[PDB]
């Protein structure tokens, strides 16, 4: 099995589409120096699944609220870019090798590390309780994460500040789903 | 015969036929099946292609179900709102016939790999997924006149934080309500009610509490506060 | 059969002159991804033959009236322009392809769908009864059609307004064909 063939399949495992098959992407011959580097590289694609399942399972039911949309629709602007990187990497495969990928994909091994662990800390939270559980990720100090999550908060907390600027200047709260912390009694 | 054909090259054959599938014209390999449109690709193709092709086709099915709403809801038996909603939903399909033209030209030069396609269509997969949800929530409950303008004021409030699917549903409502608002201009500064199809909120009859009666169905649900001062 | 050859015959089927022959324009080899778009594009010619027949057949008999002649004439100024498009399009061929025609001829598939359905709704109507059956196409709301038909009406109301301004200020009605709604008795 040539090294180039591995570079062909890995560029797919970065998405979910499987030599490399599907929790670690067990690869199945070739030399040990190749299988090890594939294993770690293939596993980055597995993360992309956990962040894709959430933005697909919750984009189905219509009882997730108004905040749970601006979150599920802010995990996509942070995925189109991950689809631009896969674009560039594929144009050069026609040269790059395994040891050359590690430096290329060393940074998106972190953004796909916070997002894939930001959707598990807030699983059953809907409404404002979700905008309060993506804010408990800002007390981190890491200048690369605290400047990423502090952007998703600026989108998730836009619907919350939409009721507030409505329930203050006009006093007409309207939320079929119970999100705002001001509950009315018929 | 893509089975007896090399790997790295047959992908350039699917991306050519795949572009035709976006247009809705029956392709060579990616064909259509008789009617929610379900496609078939091929029995003998690479596993790491079909699982990627089947991710794009949900922009073909969401187009073989919007073009069928334009070529249908423009008849005269539906009113002056299910018309404008079908015209302002036709300017978009034109802007999708160009985004497939720019790709048919950029593919000649070889610069369009299948992995490159799955990135460019990302916005055209999200817009054609809103128009394929209004064209199925307008036919679920038969809406014409006002109730097909209440829906476009609630499907525009549910997207209060998306800002990429609210700048859209605010272009449809702002365009599917001019004909309704041009008879309201005649029932406010004057007394004449044209409304050839029975869709306006107020209908006349033939001692005066029975002449003009508020119709309850055809209220846009954003004039509900002033449903009385109009009459 | 080359793709360029199809672009050569289609430029003619847009007029009525027939690989593509004559109700659909059944084409008769080539790949399926070519026949389908040709049959889709040629349906502009079948809309061109129907409108042309009505203007021609009725431009023959001299018992169609004054309003009827205006309607037939009103269908030629909306055809010279369709004769100008065929002109510019052909020059480019001397590059354009099928995936490029669809956008070029997406708008004149609508004007050739109101006119080809405006001459069937008013078949046996002569005189003013025709100027009253091309006005029942203005209650449509579609801002592109209501601003086209509301022009043919402007070129169909001129003759009706002519008599009226004669039978009001001078009282001398004259119409060998019975069009005006004021019928005299010898």
């Amino acid at each position: 099995i040539t090294e180039a063939a591995l570079v062909r399949d890995i560029l797919y495992v970065f998405q979910g589409i499987d030599n490399i098959k599907m929790n670690c992407y067990k690869v199945e011959n070739l030399s040990r120096s190749l299988r090890d580097t594939a294993v770690r590289l293939s596993e980055l694609g597995w993360l992309h699944n956990k962040i894709r399942r959430y933005t697909d399972q919750r984009s189905l039911d219509r009882s997730f609220g108004l905040v749970g949309q601006s979150f599920c629709a802010a995990l996509h602007q942070e995925l189109r870019e991950y689809y631009r990187l896969l674009s560039v990497l594929h144009s050069q495969l026609q040269s790059l090798t395994l040891r050359r990928l590690l430096v290329w994909t060393y940074d998106p091994k972190i953004r796909l590390k916070t997002l894939a662990a930001l959707v598990d800390h807030c699983q059953g939270r809907k409404g404002g309780e979700l905008a309060s559980a993506v804010h408990a990720y800002t007390k981190t100090g890491d200048p690369y994460m605290r400047s990423l999550v502090q952007h998703i908060l600026s989108l998730v907390s836009h619907p919350v500040l939409s009721f507030l600027y409505r329930w203050i200047y006009d006093g007409e709260l309207e939320d079929t789903y119970h999100e705002f912390f001001v509950a009315s009694d018929p | 015969l893509p089975g007896t054909l090399p790997l790295a090259s047959q992908e350039s054959a699917v991306v050519e036929d795949l572009l035709y599938v976006l247009v809705g014209v029956d392709g060579r390999y990616v064909s259509a099946q008789p009617l929610s449109r379900t496609f078939l690709v091929d029995p003998n193709l690479d596993l790491s292609i079909r699982e990627l092709v089947h991710r794009i086709l949900p922009v073909a099915a969401s187009y073989s179900a919007v073009t069928r709403f334009i070529e249908e809801k423009s008849s005269f038996e539906y009113g002056q709102v299910n018309h404008a909603l079908a015209a302002a939903m036709r300017t978009l399909v034109k802007e999708h016939l160009i985004l497939v033209s720019q790709l048919e030209q950029l593919h000649r030069q070889g610069l369009l790999s299948l992995q490159k396609l799955w990135f460019y269509i990302q916005p055209a997969m999200r817009t054609m997924d809103i128009l394929a949800s209004l064209a199925t929530s307008v036919d679920k409950g038969e809406c014409l006149g006002g109730s097909t303008l209440s829906l476009l004021h609630d499907r525009s409030f549910s997207y209060t934080g998306d800002s990429q699917a609210q700048e859209l549903c605010l272009y449809l409502t702002k365009a599917a309500s001019a004909p309704y608002f041009e008879v309201l201009e005649k029932w406010i500064y004057r007394g004449i009610i044209h409304d050839p199809y029975s869709e306006f909120m107020v209908e006349e009859h033939e001692y005066w509490d029975q002449r003009y009666t508020i119709v309850q169905q055809q209220i846009p649900s954003f004039l509900q506060k002033m449903a009385d001062k109009i009459l």
